[PDB]
RNA sequence: CGCAAGGCUGAAAAAUUGACGGAAGGGCACCACCAGGGGUGGAGCCUGCGCGCGCGCUACACUGACAGAGCCAGCGAGUACUCCCUUGGCCGAGAGGCCCGGGUAAACUCUGUCGUGCUGAGGAAUCCCUAGUAAGCGCAAGUCAUCAGCUUGCGUUGAUUACGUCCCUGCCCUUUGUACACACCGCCCGUCGCUACUACCGAUAGAGGAAGUAGGUCUCCGUAGGUGAACCUGCGGAG
RNA sequence: GGCUCUGUGGGUGCUUGGCCGCUGGCCAGACCUACUUCAAAGCCACCGGGGGUACCUACCGGUUGGGGAAGCCCUAGCGGC
């Protein structure tokens, strides 16, 4: 902000900062620097954490149950199992968080949907 | 992959709604910047908003960049505008006729980078699935009445708009003999658009000119020998496809090489071909009182 | 891309997920991609027709390796199984279910038994021998397996480290190291340091892949390449 | 998403590759390795028009040929090739009547 | 309201960057070759386009007819849907309502009965087509444009033959650029324009016509001066 | 006879003693309080962002009144600069 408004490096680093924060999912728009004024927030980081983002994705029911499930280790993010309940899930890894391989929670979901393939 | 398409479409719709609210605020912020430079007194409801001034000090620069045109608007085409060659497949309805298949070939040859696909027994969600699975930019569906085509459906992918249009006055390439016609040249075509002035007209201009691969801008004003013309009167966009030689610096000889349409659009939906429940952006309002008087595009 | 030109030749496509392992054939005719759409692709690029034959699998593909005499390929999935396919007639000719053979675990910060820990039961990387007769397979686990590609048996298993300062090197941790505040190798003991640059914790919360802070107390055992 | 690529230039010298090698008692290369001068002959000397003589031209082959010894036909052909590259990129009554 | 709003007039260039090619070498193409498949074109019906033309639809027999047995889908639910019009009679003061007459598949599989019998699969051309593709089959819907003379979905059964090459027909592009190591290549060719200069030709210093070229450190001593013991500078000698 | 729950011991890393004022002693302890020449070298030392600064504190530069380490000189003193 304190740079002059027609500055090239100001414009380039505004677009870089907004694109970085929108790719990490903290901001919901990438067209205002007042988003980084009063919308970037430790609560925005803490809701980009893993048990809250799988509460939102409805992998669990509540953030307490989600922290219990990812402490017991049913949740992988991508291809690697995640035991840390503070792993910050970015906007393009929210498409890859899912259950682990031999999960009893996955067997519970398939047994509910009556698609329990035992092979 | 499918979760990524759904997530990116939802993020796009949320960003568009936030842009609506931010435009409602930024119409007020552009009065504060113009009053600061010119010294004309402004409204008290604008000059006495502390949040507006406090955030204006950070958000000057994007308004200046939009005034200079240095940035581009959040759009489904602005992500890959002149970077990727848009690949596009043309398909028929389910059981095509021979003249519909030859017409599908003709409007495949209209685009230099298109491919044609045989429908056969191909369910339409799996058609959309295979398009997103092979990263196609556009699909175009064709519908015939009885050996004569009556509808196009131009759908942009991954989640872009459909333009459904009905065709009239179709004169096929496959009616004239091979002694008079020939193999159409496949060079990157120039495009001209005539008569689009509303923002809806610029919308249909965008979703029609992002079907063609981008022209090399070094010497494009004189090189290239093939032109495609979209000109609308009474919101029925009429399209010709010519090939030309510049027989002098003052004169040019045209030669009609492709099919002639006058397509009329009747539906522009912000959502792909599978979504029948997508939110429409415009539709041809028949059976209203002044829907025949009012001209869109 | 092309090496002698420098610009981008193509973007091949047909994968419904991120592509995890690539392998060009040692004669030079076939690319093979393997991706988290539970799929692999025999890409033929260098011919006049550019074609893609899919190999549908049961889980996410983790590794792809060729035989030196290029008629065979081994692809290692996320179930923990190796599947030996042929490249000419694309049929699976062989297979090893190798979860038990590599499952050696129980890190600190792991509330499962080492037999129930999923995640250290797959082969992240596989390489044929220069003979072409024995695979070697290693994942995020203590064991390296050395399989035979014809007789399909595990010839020899190795242990990478005896080092107990690493985290996952014994599958049965002893109960002497479990206090009433968690394990004894888990309490933050930075505050009992004489030097300030040792006492300062410049670590970021939830950073699995590297941060310059890098507490790195008791790192895991994983074989990331063979 | 990493960063936009911004141009960065690196100044290499004419020293051997065992000056880029790390510090150790002896080199890992043999006796043949260790004379490779880290810049190619094209960077030691490349014949071009900016480093040619005054009377001479250099061709596309890297050979000095002089404009005086060049014939008229080859001059015309070299002009045509350079032009092809450029294309690729009130009076008196007696004065009126008589 | 003011300007715009006064007719040497009477319809059908730029270029040191430009105009057009040729030869060689690449890339691609069911508008190319190659191997096959399928339409249309023969008879009848009819939308449409301008009597003609195709696009659909139907009939045309071994892939047969009759009678049985068994066994398979998917999309589809707006108190909403109905094929006519009539001979009679009922109850109808009259308008109507009644009654009786007349005009969740196809396919497939198995088992038997009869046996080619106006009971004949489309010429020249021309077009299209490479995997759940060609082709057969039914079921459903009728979505502000188009479509009932049909349209669009949806499932079912599911092949032959290419998957190579630029030889033919073409299309695109290289011969400038756009990156550097290895490695390889090695001044593509023609007809004119334009510009600069040079001289020529001939009518009245001049507009045209025609052409060509582009090497004494340290220490000491003897001196002479300086600000004097000393100390400094300069010189001449020895170590 | 069975399930469940609980307790103790061993194991879950390669085997060199219990304690102390530890080259020696003690496990029944013993003796109790001495001995002393000359305080100290400097630096660093993690509070989220923008902003206010009256008061307190930190740093820098000064002002009055006292204080005199040390440096310099000599008429030698209770000295002088």
């Amino acid at each position: 902000s304190l740079l002059p408004p027609d500055n090239e490096v100001r414009r380039k680093h505004e677009t870089l900062l907004l694109d970085k924060l929108y790719d990490m999912g903290i901001l919901s728009t990438k067209a205002k620097l007042s988003a980084v004024e009063h919308n970037v927030t430790v609560s925005a980081f803490a809701r980009r954490r893993l048990p809250v983002v799988m509460t939102r994705l409805r992998m669990a029911e509540t953030v307490q149950a989600a922290t219990k499930l990812i402490e017991q280790g049913h949740v992988r993010v991508g291809v690697e199992e995640v035991r840390d309940p503070a792993f910050l899930v970015t906007r393009n890894m929210e498409d890859f968080v899912t259950w682990t391989v031999g999960s009893k929670i996955k067997q519970n979901i398939m047994k509910y949907r009556d698609k329990l393939d035992d092979f | 992959m499918l979760r990524k398409q759904a997530r990116q479409r939802r993020d796009y719709l949320y960003r568009r709604a936030l842009l609506l609210r931010d435009a409602e605020i930024a119409e007020k912020r552009a009065k504060l910047r113009a009053a600061l430079a010119s010294g004309k007194p402004l409204d008290p409801k604008i000059a006495n908003d502390k949040e507006l001034r406090k955030d204006f000090d950070y958000d000057v620069s994007r308004d200046i960049a939009k005034e200079q045109g240095e940035i581009d608007i959040d759009d489904e085409y602005s992500e890959l505008s002149g970077i990727v060659d848009p690949r596009v497949l043309v398909t028929t309805s389910r059981d095509p006729s021979s003249r519909l298949m030859a017409f599908s070939k003709e409007i495949r040859l209209m685009f230099p980078t298109a491919i044609r696909l045989n429908r056969g027994n191909l369910i339409l969600p799996d058609l959309v699935m295979s398009a997103q699975r092979e990263r196609l930019s556009d699909i175009i569906l064709l519908h015939e009445h009885r050996g004569t085509p009556t509808a196009i459906t131009i759908s942009h992918f991954p989640h872009g708009p459909t333009l459904m249009a009905s065709l009239h006055n179709v004169v096929l390439r496959a009616d004239i003999p091979k002694s008079i016609k020939g193999t159409v040249s496949e060079s990157y075509p120039h495009l001209i658009f005539e008569g689009f002035r509303t923002p809806l007209g610029q919308r249909v201009v965008k979703i029609l000119k992002h079907l063609f691969p981008p022209r090399d801008p070094t010497n494009n004003a004189k090189s290239g020998n093939r032109v495609i013309t979209f000109v609308n009167q009474d919101d029925c966009i009429e399209v010709r496809h010519h090939v030309y030689v510049r027989t002098n610096y003052n004169s040019v000889e045209l030669s009609e090489v492709g099919p002639r349409f006058t397509m009329r659009p009747f539906s522009i939906t912000m959502g792909t071909l599978e979504n029948k429940d997508a939110d429409v952006e415009w539709h041809l309002s028949q059976y209203t009182r002044t829907g025949r008087k009012k001209n869109y595009f | 891309w092309s090496v002698q030109t420098g610009q981008l030749l193509d973007r091949l496509s047909g994968h419904e997920g991120p592509v995890s392992s690539l392998a060009f054939a040692p004669d030079g005719s076939v690319l093979v991609s393997g991706s988290w759409d539970r799929t692999a692709r025999i890409w033929s690029i260098f011919s006049r027709t550019q074609t893609s034959e899919p190999l549908q699998l049961q889980s996410d593909v983790l590794d792809v390796a060729f035989r030196p005499d290029s008629k065979q390929i081994a692809i290692s999935t996320l179930d923990g199984q190796l599947t030996f396919w042929s490249v000419s007639e694309a049929q699976q000719v062989s297979g090893v279910d190798g979860r038990r053979d590599v499952s050696g675990g129980r890190r600190i910060t792991d509330r499962r038994t080492a037999a129930n820990v999923a995640g250290t039961k797959n082969f992240n990387t596989i390489r044929y021998s220069m003979d072409g007769t024995c695979l070697l397979a290693g994942g995020n686990s203590k064991y390296i397996c050395l399989y035979s590609t014809t007789t399909m048996v595990l010839l020899k298993k190795f242990t990478v480290s005896v080092n107990l300062s690493l985290s996952g090197t014994q599958e049965f941790l002893n109960s002497k190291l479990m206090t009433e505040a968690g394990p004894v190798g888990l309490l933050d003991d930075q505050g009992e340091a004489s030097d300030l640059e040792d006492r300062i914790d410049r670590s970021l919360p939830g950073s699995k892949r590297g941060d310059p802070g890098a507490r790195k107390k008791f790192p895991e055992v994983r074989v990331s390449g063979v | 998403k990493p960063k936009p690529p911004a141009p960065t230039l690196t100044v290499v010298s004419d020293v051997a590759t065992v000056a880029m090698e790390d510090a150790q008692p002896a080199t890992a290369q043999g006796v043949a390795g260790g004379e490779t001068s880290m810049i190619a002959p094209q960077e030691v000397y490349a014949p071009s028009k900016d480093t040619a003589e005054k009377g001479e031209v250099v061709t596309k082959a890297g050979i000095p040929i002089a404009k005086q010894e060049m014939s008229r036909e080859e001059k015309l052909r070299r002009r045509r090739r350079e032009k092809e590259r450029i294309r690729k990129a009130v009076q008196s009554s007696g004065a009126y009547k008589l």
